[PDB]
């Protein structure tokens, strides 16, 4: 309650100055700096809507956010134990090697949250497009691309539609590298899951290391190149020299003063809270960097003596040194130059500190250490599962959301176009077919909590453009992944000339101060991974590189049905809506009940939700397969469904008035009927 | 309509030559394995109507498609 | 009135009685009525309620077989049923709207069981139409 | 003792027998809310306790017939 009233006095003050800012016109201004401050304050954003539509939008955003954080999943063998997303469902997807338990956690969660977020997400697209078109954008996707826009600074301009071509032009140069990584992981996953993965097909969506396949970083224990070499870990050398909580930051401050950057501000050491306190003190323990204002910079984290938090100390100090540099600009220009620069400057501090060249000079590695070429492959493949493995996921998701907002995908094809783009761009196939009652994008955090996702694509490309430009200034000689910018001064002067700009200059002007180009480039990212790309092309000499978008993990127990309505009845035949598909799924579930009772002597309660229909066409054709009533992993074999349909084919024909030539089960033929009578 | 999955009330005798060109412009690979019978009249109006092959093969095939076929 | 009647129910004024005569329609060749046939009957009624609300009331409502509540199953093959909104257990569809839904799809329910409107009787619903003629 | 009942308008709020489901049945005057709490609870717990209770009758009759 002390921060909600003090938080609302800041928000009520800003809308009062925002409605004062439209007193000044915007095109009668000449100075570029005072124009940039005026446009960032004049921005209407919401409030352009009707006041009853504005409260409907905030009700949807609160409902979608609390469904994602309060979802219970029930274990079909004990309905008294519900697992909720972050504790328990994320641990199954990150640690299990059981095919049937990973397939259960994927499906369940998906389906449930899916359905909910569906109607809500559908109402969310209409209200967000109204708010964007009242602010003179064409849709809400064009509103998100307004961060990268640059207007009239003599040669540094950038259009909001130009971002779409630069993402797709840079992506088709990563596809050679991603195809060889996709082929190597597929060959290593066939040893972990035999009889489940095709050697020329896509990867199943529930075997990728987490709930959505965003990062492949949990596949390292199955895909490690040389498992008899320990990946270098300096955590024991920290607890053997009695390093306190303070040594990890004091060695971090000596890294930044080594390159020619200022010290910490000396208010940094009292006000900050570098560990959780000596009290058992309830205090959100999450690494972060605060910029309260008035030259007061604090870091909040709960650091343990590990090389993990030795590295994120270098990451979180990088946010501080970026913040201390642009503190001389006016107040409305104290951000990063775009949304992607702020995280990218933090991660080139972490790459330079994790090298074994830096660790043996900072006192943490035996001066008699030998780096072999087998351990550099182990290190580079662990990087590519996080860096390269997330780039087709990020590109596909923002491409789907951009086409939904402008209307290239109507709402009857949201889940049809989503899974076609998974097979084609990412190379990932779903294990169970999903119709237009699911909403699988909205089961991710950034989609249901209203966040932009293209900042994770551009940050990955800026990160290696910065690192390659700084290592030419530090006079590096070897590969790019061995580089360290310690003890230099000329590299820091190359870095400091960008850090102090803020938002006062266009971001394309900020890139030439470091890299020497006006656009994002993918060639520094590929130079980092050329020792891996050379080794990967030799491991895929007998493999197949690429994938087929036709294979599915369910499409060998499926039966194709073809229906010819106008041949059987003609001018008098009903039309095939989705109420006829409901009656077809109940007739097949009835035929499976009669087969298991009269032949196998069991009673099994098949329903219409256990018949899974895929690939519905206009000629009236689809595939279907039958599943055990609540075990989603148990598919009834194709030979037992053919025997069940043969037993009750005369009953299914009568429910639709068809005659075995207008209702074809492809692969099942009519057999009997000997003729005669004359004795 | 079975190789490309179209509804039945769109492909007929008036536009068969129109839409078969639309199928090789859409899927040139899936159109190659399909077969198309070449048949036109004056090839069915000129056949083996040899001796003892008209009253027994030509007439008795057409009688079974009239109603009250044991009478004819 | 002191005492009570064991015949009244809070649902038995929106129920419809169904009577099925299998051996009259087929005779020596008729299937036997197990509880898999009761599952197919509850899906055919849920299909008929879906078609009535779509083509007359312009709404899409997802009726299932669990929304058709069957009571008083006898050997002659007779029971009562009433229809309920899909998850609102307190919302009973009125008897006049289920009679209009069954009249719309009676020819489709008969074909699923091979009955002919004298072997599948909905008590209170009668066949009406059919004027004869042709001689001009 | 561990049964959750879901409110068909918000599946994210499950009520468990002694706090919440006993208060509806003892205080409400709404016909449709008392009819919901009765049915739901019933049905669910019902089904579960069914197979178990059926297996319970056979084993308890064996123990009683061995004690004459
Ligand atoms: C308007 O633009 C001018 C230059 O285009 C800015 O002028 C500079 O102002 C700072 C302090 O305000 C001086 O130290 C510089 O010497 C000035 N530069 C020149 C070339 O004279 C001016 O600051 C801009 N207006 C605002 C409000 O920032
Ligand atoms: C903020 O919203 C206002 C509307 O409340 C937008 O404004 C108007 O500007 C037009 C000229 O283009 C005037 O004719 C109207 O009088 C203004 N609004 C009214 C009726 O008061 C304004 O364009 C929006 N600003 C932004 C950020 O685009
Ligand atoms: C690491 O370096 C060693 C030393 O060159 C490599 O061993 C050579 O491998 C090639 C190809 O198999 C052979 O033709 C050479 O004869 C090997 N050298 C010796 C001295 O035996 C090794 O392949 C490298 N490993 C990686 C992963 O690059
Ligand atoms: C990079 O910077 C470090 C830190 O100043 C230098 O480390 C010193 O190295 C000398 C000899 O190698 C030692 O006598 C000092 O004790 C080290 N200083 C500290 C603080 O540990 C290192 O030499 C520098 N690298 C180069 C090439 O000059
Ligand atoms: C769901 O079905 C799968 C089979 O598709 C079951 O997995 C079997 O589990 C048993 C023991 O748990 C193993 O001996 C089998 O080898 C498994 N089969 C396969 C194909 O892996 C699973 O147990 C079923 N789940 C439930 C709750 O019945
Ligand atoms: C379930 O159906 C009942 C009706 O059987 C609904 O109760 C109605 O509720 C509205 C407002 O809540 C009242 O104006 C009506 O008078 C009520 N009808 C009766 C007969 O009492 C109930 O709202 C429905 N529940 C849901 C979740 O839709
Ligand atoms: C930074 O602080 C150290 C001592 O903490 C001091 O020796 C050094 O001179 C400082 N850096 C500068 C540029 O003054
Ligand atoms: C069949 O479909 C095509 C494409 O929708 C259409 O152009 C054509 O007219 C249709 N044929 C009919 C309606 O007979
Ligand atoms: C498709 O086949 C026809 C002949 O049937 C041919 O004339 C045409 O050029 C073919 N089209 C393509 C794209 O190969
Ligand atoms: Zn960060």
């Amino acid at each position: 309650q002390n921060m909600n009233n003090a938080g609302d006095k800041w928000s009520a003050f800003l809308k009062e100055q925002s409605t004062l800012a439209q007193m000044y016109p915007l095109q009668e201004i000449q100075n570029l700096t005072v124009k940039l401050q005026l446009q960032a304050l004049q921005q209407n954003g919401s409030s352009v809507l009707s006041e009853d539509k504005s409260k409907r939008l905030n009700t949807i955003l609160n409902t979608m956010s609390t469904i994602y954080s309060t979802g219970k999943v029930c274990n079909p063998d004990n309905p008294q134990e519900c697992l909720l997303l972050e504790p328990g469902l994320n641990e199954i997807m990150a640690n299990s090697l059981d095919y049937n338990e990973r397939l259960w956690a994927w499906e369940s969660w998906r389906s449930e949250v899916g359905k909910q977020l569906r109607p809500l997400y559908e109402e969310y697209v209409v209200l967000k497009n109204e708010m964007a078109r009242a602010n003179h954008y064409e849709d809400y996707g064009d509103y998100w691309r307004g961060d990268y826009e640059v207007n009239g600074v003599d040669g540094y301009d950038y259009s909001r539609g130009q971002l779409i071509e630069d993402v797709e032009h840079t992506f088709e140069e990563i596809k050679p590298l991603y195809e060889h990584l996709h082929a190597y992981v597929r060959a290593k996953l066939m040893n972990a899951y035999p009889s489940y993965i095709s050697p020329i097909g896509c990867l199943p969506a529930h075997l990728l290391g987490d709930m959505w396949g965003r990062f492949w970083t949990n596949l390292y224990s199955l895909t490690v190149p040389f498992g008899q070499k320990p990946n270098i870990d300096v955590t024991d050398a920290m607890v053997d020299q009695a390093w306190d909580a303070q040594r990890i930051f004091k060695e971090a401050e000596k890294f930044f003063v080594s390159v020619g950057l200022p010290n910490m501000t000396q208010g940094f050491w009292e006000n900050s809270m570098l560990t959780d306190p000596g009290n058992v003190q309830k205090a959100v323990c999450h690494p972060t960097a605060w910029d309260l204002g008035k030259g007061d910079f604090r870091i909040l984290m709960c650091t343990k003596v590990t090389m993990d938090d030795f590295l994120t100390a270098h990451h979180e100090m990088g946010h501080i040194q970026y913040d201390m540099a642009y503190a001389a600009q006016p107040f409305l220009l104290r951000n990063g130059a775009n949304e992607g620069f702020h995280e990218a400057v933090g991660e080139i501090m972490s790459l330079s500190a994790a090298t074994p060249k830096h660790l043996k000079s900072i006192g943490l590695l035996s001066p008699d250490f030998q780096e072999d070429n087998e351990t550099e492959i182990n290190f580079l493949l662990k990087q590519a599962l996080t860096i390269v493995g997330t780039l087709p996921f990020t590109y596909m998701l923002e491409k789907w959301r951009w086409m939904v907002f402008k209307g290239e995908i109507p709402k009857d094809q949201w889940m049809k176009k989503w899974w076609e783009m998974k097979r084609e761009i990412v190379g990932v196939v779903e294990p169970v077919p999903h119709d237009e009652t699911y909403c699988d994008p909205a089961s991710l955090f950034h989609v249901s909590n209203d966040y932009s996702f293209i900042r994770y694509y551009t940050r990955t490309l800026y990160q290696f453009q910065f690192q390659e430009a700084l290592c030419q200034a530090a006079k590096h000689e070897g590969p790019l992944h061995k580089c360290d910018i310690s003890n230099s001064t000329e590299a820091g002067q190359k870095l400091f000339n960008m850090l102090r700009l803020g938002k006062s200059e266009p971001w394309t002007l900020a890139l030439e101060n470091v890299v020497g180009a006006k656009n994002m480039n993918v060639r520094p990212l590929l130079n980092y991974f050329e020792p891996l790309f050379t080794w990967l092309k030799d491991q895929n000499k007998n493999s197949f590189v690429g994938w087929s978008t036709d294979w599915s993990p369910y499409a060998d127990q499926s039966i194709k049905v073809r229906i010819s309505l106008k041949s059987a009845l003609g001018d008098k035949a009903y039309e095939w809506n989705d109420n006829e598909m409901y009656l077809f799924r109940s007739s097949v579930a009835y035929a499976m009940r009669q087969y298991f009772l009269k032949v196998k002597n069991q009673m099994i309660l098949f329903g219409e939700e256990d018949v899974r229909v895929a690939n519905l066409k206009p000629r009236i054709s689809f595939n279907f397969f039958v599943t055990a009533p609540k075990n989603v992993s148990d598919i009834i074999p194709r030979t037992e469904v053919e025997k069940a349909i043969r037993m009750s084919r005369s009953r299914i024909n009568d429910a639709f008035r068809l005659n075995d030539n207008s209702l074809e089960f492809l692969g099942i033929q009519p057999t009997l009927g000997p003729p005669n009578q004359p004795p | 309509i079975n190789g490309f999955d179209l509804p039945e009330g769109n492909v007929t005798q008036e536009n068969f030559v129109d839409m078969q060109q639309r199928c090789n412009a859409s899927d040139p690979a899936a159109y190659a394995q399909l077969v198309f019978q070449t048949c036109d009249i004056n090839a069915f109006l000129s056949e083996a109507v040899e001796g003892t092959g008209l009253a027994f093969i030509v007439f008795t095939e057409a009688i079974t498609k009239m109603p009250l076929s044991p009478l004819w």
